[PDB]
RNA sequence: UAUUAAUCUAGAGUGUGGUAGGGAGUUUUGGAAUUUCAUGUGGAGCGGUGAAAUGCGUAGAUAUAUGAAGGAACACCAGUGGCGAAGGCGAAAACUUAGGCCAUUACUGACGCUUAGGCUUGAAAGUGUGGGGAGCAAAUAGGAUUAGAUACCCUAGUAGUCCACACCGUAAACGAUAGAUACUAGCUGUCGGGGCGAUCCCCUCGGUAGUGAAGUUAACACAUUAAGUAUCUCGCCUGG
RNA sequence: CAAGGAUAGCACCGGUGAUUGGAGUUAAGUCGUAACAAGGUACCCCUACGAGAACGUGGGGGUGGAUCA
């Protein structure tokens, strides 16, 4: 199931589009993989570059469960 | 080729000592100018970069020079008066185009329709209505300019045919 | 009319041919386009008159800018096509030449040899009565 | 990044040679300057040292052409065929 | 044709515009925590296997949490994904930049093609050079067990795994499938790019895949990314 | 002048020589079965060491292993 490039802007940054982020996130340091939401490979470059940017930052659990 | 510049800056210091911090930051930033100390607010860090729980979030939003970040990136992270220095590019995979960035525009119309306001459904993204059946559809055939045609009759249509006769 | 898949400098007019003829004839193919040159045009004119090749139409853009021709092979109604075997002989890294006196009968003394000479190009027959040799294009049978 | 449409209007003498051999050779010489100073400042970086000494076979080449079709190619050599 | 005298693009390609890869390198940190030290409490066990034991614990453990330090490597994202010349590329963040995907009668007008020789790179062990070495295992060493363990068990454990330099330059670097080049039923998938349009569906081209036609390996099977078709060049090949 | 005769330095090639690696060969020699089943430990490739030895372990390269959808 495609998620990003519908939802999202094509320009991944943390701030403005956290939530669309967060949505293949938990505060468990995990992103849904292909089996859950099918996002291409640009959509799954966003969402893990993204994603452990905000876990980088402190922003949600970098490795913490 | 723009530089969106956040920086995380230490605990929860006052918002005035937090905005001179950012500007000895700009003292040291040797980027395009024009940034301004935009505040985005005291935010919950999820750990302790080194100590501090939570911290002041700031945004610069300017223009981008090649060999001029990656002295301003190393010298706002030995700054301990700010704790994080992240940097975002123009370019990350976006378009730069006249007919893919204004198809965001199709997808605010999604937005729109990602929520069924009334009683009838134009929900659930990839549900083919089937609009378009053009575009380029174009390889760019080579035209043919006739020179000579020799002897133009071509054999066609080889239907399955023996022993026409068997009565 | 409108002929598509042009072909560019495979490496040779040569190759770029044989590869074409043995793809139609692998996939049942009727009708392919190559590279033109007056060699290629005289081999496959006297391929039409021999009967091994169907006909060809010659195609230029405006001028030397892009000249190609598309060819056909002869099937009768059971997608059984006329050519049972083209091999082609002139080749860029081996030019081979032969005297009028030295040509073979191809096949069973049926198959006919496409021979350019010092005076022109012709069909293995002619070529041994004209007392005049050269080279070999295409054994054809 | 490419550095490729400043240099190839400087070598762009008119509208006759947007993809000639003089824009081409002067693309490689170019690219072989940048190189350089990339892989100096990026040492490990072997695709760059592989695509440097492809693009001084590709200019050797072409500076032969050059000679090998115009004589005027040598009489004001900026382009010497010796890196 | 080897040569010469010119031109035309379509091969080398180049231009334009759109244009993506965990590409490489450079520069940073952040954490799961590993280990150690102090704060402590705890009051006889920890540990390891197929089985125990060896080993560790009463200068206060098992374990626990804080603080501090040093090294290592980055949970998920990870793809019938892309790119990189193979070697390979995944904690994120930036820069230089090789190269890429899409369509260009667009420009030199064959400038082409490879490759013996030649140029460069080349997992890695392991070598010494300077640091720390967090952890562990070649070697080594005890308890097992064995017909015996320096094999399978573990504890102790160095070279090394870490980095800077060379050299080692070999690999299952093998797709045991060379490079450049053009073509061959389809079908069902994916990624990227171009057009379009709520999304989307769709078309184009590649990349990335397969069953299978044809074709081709004795055979196993490949099969539009061939081991199919063909040109130039090279390397490898005749019994154990 | 000369066939030729020479010096000390060197250079090329051959055989030999206390002592000796390696190969094929005796249906009937020593240990254990490493390994051929995922073959008693899955195989290995490059490399370090050691072990009678099959081999065993390190750092990387792979499945030329099964399991399994």
């Amino acid at each position: 199931y495609c998620r990003f490039c519908a939802i999202g802007q094509l320009r991944i940054d943390l701030i403005d589009d956290l939530e669309a982020l967060k949505r293949f996130l938990s505060p468990y340091a995990k992103i849904n993989p292909r089996r859950i939401t099918g996002n291409c490979q640009m959509h799954q470059r966003h969402v893990a570059k993204a994603l452990k940017r905000a876990r980088y930052l402190a922003l949600v659990p970098f490795v913490k469960d | 080729m723009q530089y969106n510049i956040i920086l995380l800056v230490d605990g929860s210091l006052s918002l005035e000592q937090a905005n001179q911090v950012n500007e000895k930051q700009q003292q040291t930033l040797t980027n395009v100018e024009g940034l301004q100390t935009e505040y985005l607010g005291l935010k919950e860090l999820a750990y302790p970069i080194k100590k501090q729980l939570s911290a002041h979030y700031y945004r610069w939003k300017f223009s981008g020079d090649n060999q001029s970040t990656k002295d301003f990136k190393r010298t706002a992270n030995i700054n301990k008066q700010v704790l994080r220095e992240l940097i975002i590019n123009l370019e990350r995979e976006y378009g730069y185009l006249a007919s893919i960035n204004p198809k965001k525009q199709q997808l605010a119309l999604q937005k729109r329709a990602k929520y069924d306001e009334i009683i009838a459904r134009e929900n659930n993204p990839e549900n083919p209505d089937v609009p378009v059946t053009s575009g380029l559809a174009s390889t760019q055939p080579r035209l043919s300019r006739t020179e000579k045609a020799q002897k133009p009759k071509e054999e066609l249509w080889d239907v399955v045919q023996k022993m026409g006769n068997f009565d | 009319i409108t002929t598509t898949k042009p072909i560019k400098a495979h490496f040779d007019p040569v190759a770029d041919l044989l590869t074409k003829i043995n793809n139609a004839r692998k996939a049942k193919l009727m009708t392919v386009t190559t590279i033109a040159s007056k060699l290629k045009i005289a081999i496959l004119e006297i391929l039409v008159k021999e009967g091994y090749l169907a006909n060809f139409q010659v195609l230029e853009n405006k001028s030397k800018t892009k000249r190609i021709v598309t060819f056909n092979l002869k099937y009768t109604q059971r997608r059984i096509p006329s050519i049972n075997g083209v091999k082609q002989i002139s080749k860029p890294g081996l030019r081979i030449y032969r005297p009028f006196e030295k040509l073979p009968l191809v096949l069973n003394g049926l198959g006919i040899a496409i021979i350019s000479t010092s005076d022109g190009v012709m069909t293995d027959k002619v070529a041994r009565l004209k007392k005049i040799g050269g080279e070999i294009l295409a054994y054809v049978w | 990044q490419i550095d490729k449409n400043g240099i190839i209007k400087s070598a762009q003498l008119h509208d006759k040679d947007v993809g000639s051999i003089q824009v081409q050779v002067s693309l490689l010489t170019s690219q072989i300057k940048q190189l350089t100073d990339h892989l100096l400042a990026n040492k490990k970086d072997f695709i760059s040292k592989r695509g440097l000494y492809a693009k001084v076979s590709k200019r050797k080449r072409l500076l032969k052409y050059l000679k090998h079709n115009d004589l005027e190619a040598y009489r004001n050599l900026v382009k010497t065929l010796n890196l």
